[PDB]
């Protein structure tokens, strides 16, 4: 009886079998609906395309994300995401395998209630579990203690955990992640005359942000380098055949993570968020958290983030204690890898939320069982 | 060794207040035994150190009471009204 | 996800192709007590019934002297990072001390500032001063004129623009100053004393280690080759730190400043800020001459 | 002297003097060029008609708008619009007169670069300025704060201004205005 690990993040659904090393099904969480007039009769024209089929046929569809800012807004769309990742991607019946699910910290509880109700009534498993994403990101780092900066597509949160105990008062949350970076890149790509307004153009701008953007080490030196000479310019070929060229906007797009005043957010950067989350803890446990900065999520996949993070934390913290940044290359699927580590354990057999516990306590035992 | 030149200027000058090093602290092979700063001496330099370190459209408006920002937003409002 | 006998074989060989720093760091941080290891070693007959963490403790309990052995393995895998942290700090101070030692255009600036400054401090406590501190040179910009339009930094830059046009190539000679502006000498002494204590603890471990009862047990040959390599590299590091302490005491004699009144990091932060203030002062004097044209 | 306010909009150029209640010269910005065969010799046949002269003779002309969606595509046509609104309509000398200009928000910067280059080289004013249109509409409304929905002929933009500060991040631009309504009615 192999379990299933299914990270239903804001960015991409990452689902597969427990005990494995890489997830079997990685696909973006969008629901595409047709907006034009259907003229050809027959041939099986569906009213809703879910998953990669919406990405392939995105030139005639309006795309709706069922998860916005880490909170599941639309529920029938999320049921279509769960039905596609159970019946079509993994091609297994969901009622014979236990399922682990991930959840953001500081969540409203009715999200957990409706997730438990949907997984126990629509896709009624014998057993399930809801886990925190930062605990699974720290479990896949080969350790137990440390602080996780988990930055998905909507939520960037710092959670410090000391000796397996997740401190709740030091959890900090900032609503600035890769969708807002994509929208800021759509805002600053119009400065060169390349207008992008549709939802289908957001995937092209997100591909540009994935392939060409990078985190600078110094902002002013790189801005003076791009203003001095045109050596940092890079070209991109659009799917219709047009070629665009960008300069400083490769590094101004992830500069919002370290300067959140660019899109008008009052809170400070993620290094200051990490510093205030560590400084909310005890004074005796800070030296372990200074050397255990573990990063996760697809937003931390830039090839400049670790040096800038180490320089900003070393400028923030006193120099007597060692500053180390942990950046594994498998951090895109580290939540799924930690879920596959936690699901296969023999100590986890007593921590399952069974069908009889749901029948006794309703869909509310997940608040008192989990953290 | 020799003591340094006790200058007596006519005008009291502004000075930088460093922590001075007396001749009792000086080593044999130091920099300040080998200082030959009297080749840089100039009376013109001391004179400079004494001297330095001792319309078709009428649109300006005098603001005796009001500041710049309050008079600007009033003139915006009075130009609109 | 390694088998437990493979972990024992990597530990007993000191298998350096498999062993990494973070592996041994995570092994020590989750290791239980040796009393718990001996209690797990008493129950080897029920090995199929114990837990996966408990089966790990049965296999690890057979390896003797495990906690000083793993700390010696931890100090071995951290020795390459500890040399690569300590040594470029010492090279950065030594190159900045050697660049400030010869330093003839900046020495002519030091003669010029002392002559102008003793005329300014005449009749004061600092009258007839034989020398002044190099870390005070940031406050040449704070010494303003009577009209508050030029500074003493701006006056000395304009005097070197007029009278002596060879003094101005001093701040490009200061190359290793900004690298030496964040180096603490007490932290270098504490890390080298911790290195000297830990090499003596590994060499005591090496000498108290028994004879190898297995052909796989390559602990005796590999660790003694490490002690021969680490004592050579520490003596290279101790000679370079003694050369660093001699050159700091030589510049302590040369600039006639006390070695205890200022450390290395506030020494060269003020020298790097004097480099940036003088480069601003020449560019402001060139801007003021172009404004007057 | 008296400054010049010349709103170079996408559809209509509105030019006039400073401090006036109404703009003096309101004319559509078109450049008309003939497409048929001119058979009569003499008779003052110009190769281009700018402004109201192209509107009066539009049955034998091809009319090109130099501004499309707030972006000046044809620049020699824009120089012809600027020469017509400086010399023919307003009848001044622009070398001794300041001239303010308007611009849509979220514009490409090289449009402002070429506007600055043309206004400082070909039409060399002593002084000029480039201003946001919604700030001028809120100044004409009299209030200091508020959100302006400004919709000319190509650009429909919502700009909120609080306490005289135009907030950059909440400026929302939609390319749907009166030329799209004209083509939809056609
Ligand atoms: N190489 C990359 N550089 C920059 N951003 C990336 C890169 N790869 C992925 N991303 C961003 O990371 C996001 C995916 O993050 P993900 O881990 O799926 O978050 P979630 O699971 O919360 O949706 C994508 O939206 C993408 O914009
Ligand atoms: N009374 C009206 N009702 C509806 N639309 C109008 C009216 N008057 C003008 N328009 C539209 O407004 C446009 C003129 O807007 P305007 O701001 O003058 O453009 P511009 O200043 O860019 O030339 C015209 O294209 C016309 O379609
Ligand atoms: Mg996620
Ligand atoms: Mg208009």
């Amino acid at each position: 009886t192999t379990a299933l690990v299914c990270d239903n993040g804001s960015g991409l659904v990452k689902a597969g079998f427990a005990g494995d090393d890489a997830p079997r099904a990685v696909f973006p969480s969008i629901v595409g609906r047709p907006r034009h007039q259907g003229v050809m009769v027959g041939m099986g024209q569906k009213d809703s395309y879910v998953g990669d089929e919406a990405q392939s046929k995105r030139g005639i569809l309006t795309l709706k994300y069922p998860i916005e800012h880490g909170i599941i807004t639309n529920w029938d769309d999320m049921e279509k995401i769960w039905h596609h990742t159970f019946y079509n991607e993994l091609r297994v019946a969901p009622e014979e395998h236990p399922t682990l699910l991930t959840e953001a910290p500081l969540n409203p509880k009715a999200n957990r209630e409706k997730m438990t109700q949907i997984m126990f009534e629509t896709f009624n498993v014998p057993a399930m579990y809801v886990a925190i994403q930062a605990v699974l990101s720290l479990y896949a780092s080969g350790r137990t203690t440390g602080i996780v900066l988990d930055s998905g597509d909507g939520v960037t949160h710092n959670v410090p955990i000391y000796e397996g105990y997740a401190l709740p008062h030091a959890i900090m949350r900032l609503d600035l992640a890769g969708r807002d970076l994509t929208d800021y890149l759509m805002k600053i790509l119009t400065e060169r005359g390349y207008s992008f307004v549709t939802t289908a153009e957001r995937e092209i701008v997100r591909d540009i942000k994935e392939k060409l953007c990078y985190v600078a080490l110094d902002f002013e030196n790189e801005m003076a380098t791009a203003a001095s000479s045109s050596s940092l310019e890079k070209s991109y070929e659009l799917p219709d055949g047009q070629v665009i060229t960008i300069g400083n906007e490769r590094f101004r797009c992830p500069e919002t993570l370290f300067q959140p005043s660019f899109i008008g957010m009052e809170s400070a950067g993620i290094h200051e968020t990490t510093y205030n989350s560590i400084m909310k803890c005890d004074i005796d446990i800070r030296k372990d958290l200074y050397a255990n900065n573990v990063m996760s999520g697809g937003t931390t996949m830039y090839p400049g983030i670790a040096d800038r993070m180490q320089k900003e934390i070393t400028a923030l913290a006193p120099s007597t204690m060692k500053i180390k940044i942990i950046a594994p290359p498998e951090r895109k699927y580290s939540v799924w890898i930690g879920g596959s580590i936690l699901a296969s354990l023999s100590t986890f057999q007593q921590m399952w939320i069974t069908k009889q516990e749901y029948d006794e306590a309703g869909p509310s035992i997940v608040h008192r069982k989990c953290f | 060794l020799t003591p340094k030149k006790v200058y007596k200027p006519e005008v009291q000058l502004r000075r930088p207040n460093w922590s001075k090093f007396v001749a009792e602290d000086l080593s044999q092979d130091c920099f300040w035994t080998k200082v030959k700063e009297d080749r840089f001496e100039n009376n013109e330099l001391f004179a400079k150190l004494t001297l330095a370190f001792s319309v078709q459209k009428k649109k300006v408006k005098e603001l005796k009471v009001l500041d710049s920002k309050t008079a600007q937003n009033l003139s915006i409002f009075l130009g609109s009204f | 996800r390694m088998p437990y006998q493979e972990i024992k074989n990597v530990i007993l060989e000191v298998n350096e192709a498999v062993l990494t720093e973070s592996m041994i760091q995570n092994l020590i941080k989750q290791m239980p007590e040796p009393e718990q290891l001996k209690m797990l070693s008493e129950l080897k007959e029920e090995y199929d019934d114990l837990a996966e963490s408990e089966q790990f403790g049965v296999v690890m309990g057979t390896v003797p002297r495990l906690r000083p052995r793993l700390n010696a393995i931890l100090f071995k895998l951290q020795f390459s990072e500890q040399v690569e942290n300590i040594k470029p700090e010492i090279v950065s101070v030594t190159a900045a001390c050697e660049e400030l030692r010869k330093s003839e255009n900046f020495s002519s600036l030091l003669e010029l500032t002392l002559l102008v400054g003793n005329y300014m401090n005449a009749g004061s406590r600092n009258a007839g001063a034989f020398g002044f501190n190099i870390s005070f040179l940031c406050k040449l910009r704070d010494t303003k004129s009577a009209d508050q339009k030029m500074t003493l930094l701006h006056f000395l830059a304009e005097l070197c623009e007029n009278d002596h046009p060879e003094v101005l190539k001093f701040p490009d000679e200061l190359a290793h100053v900004e690298k030496a502006s964040r180096v603490s000498a007490e932290n270098l002494q504490k890390s080298l004393d911790q290195m000297k204590k830990q090499i003596a603890d590994v060499e005591r471990d090496v000498q108290n280690f028994p004879a190898a009862t297995d052909e796989k047990d390559k602990f005796v040959e590999k660790m003694t080759s490490f002690v021969k390599d680490a004592q050579e590299q520490y003596n290279k590091l101790r000679m370079m730190h003694s050369n660093m302490e001699t050159l700091y005491k030589e510049l302590g004699d040369y600039f006639v400043f006390d070695p205890k009144k200022l450390s290395v990091e506030e020494f060269f932060m003020d020298l790097h800020n004097f480099r940036n203030m003088f480069l601003q002062a020449v560019k402001e004097n060139q801007k003021r001459r172009e404004t007057e044209e």
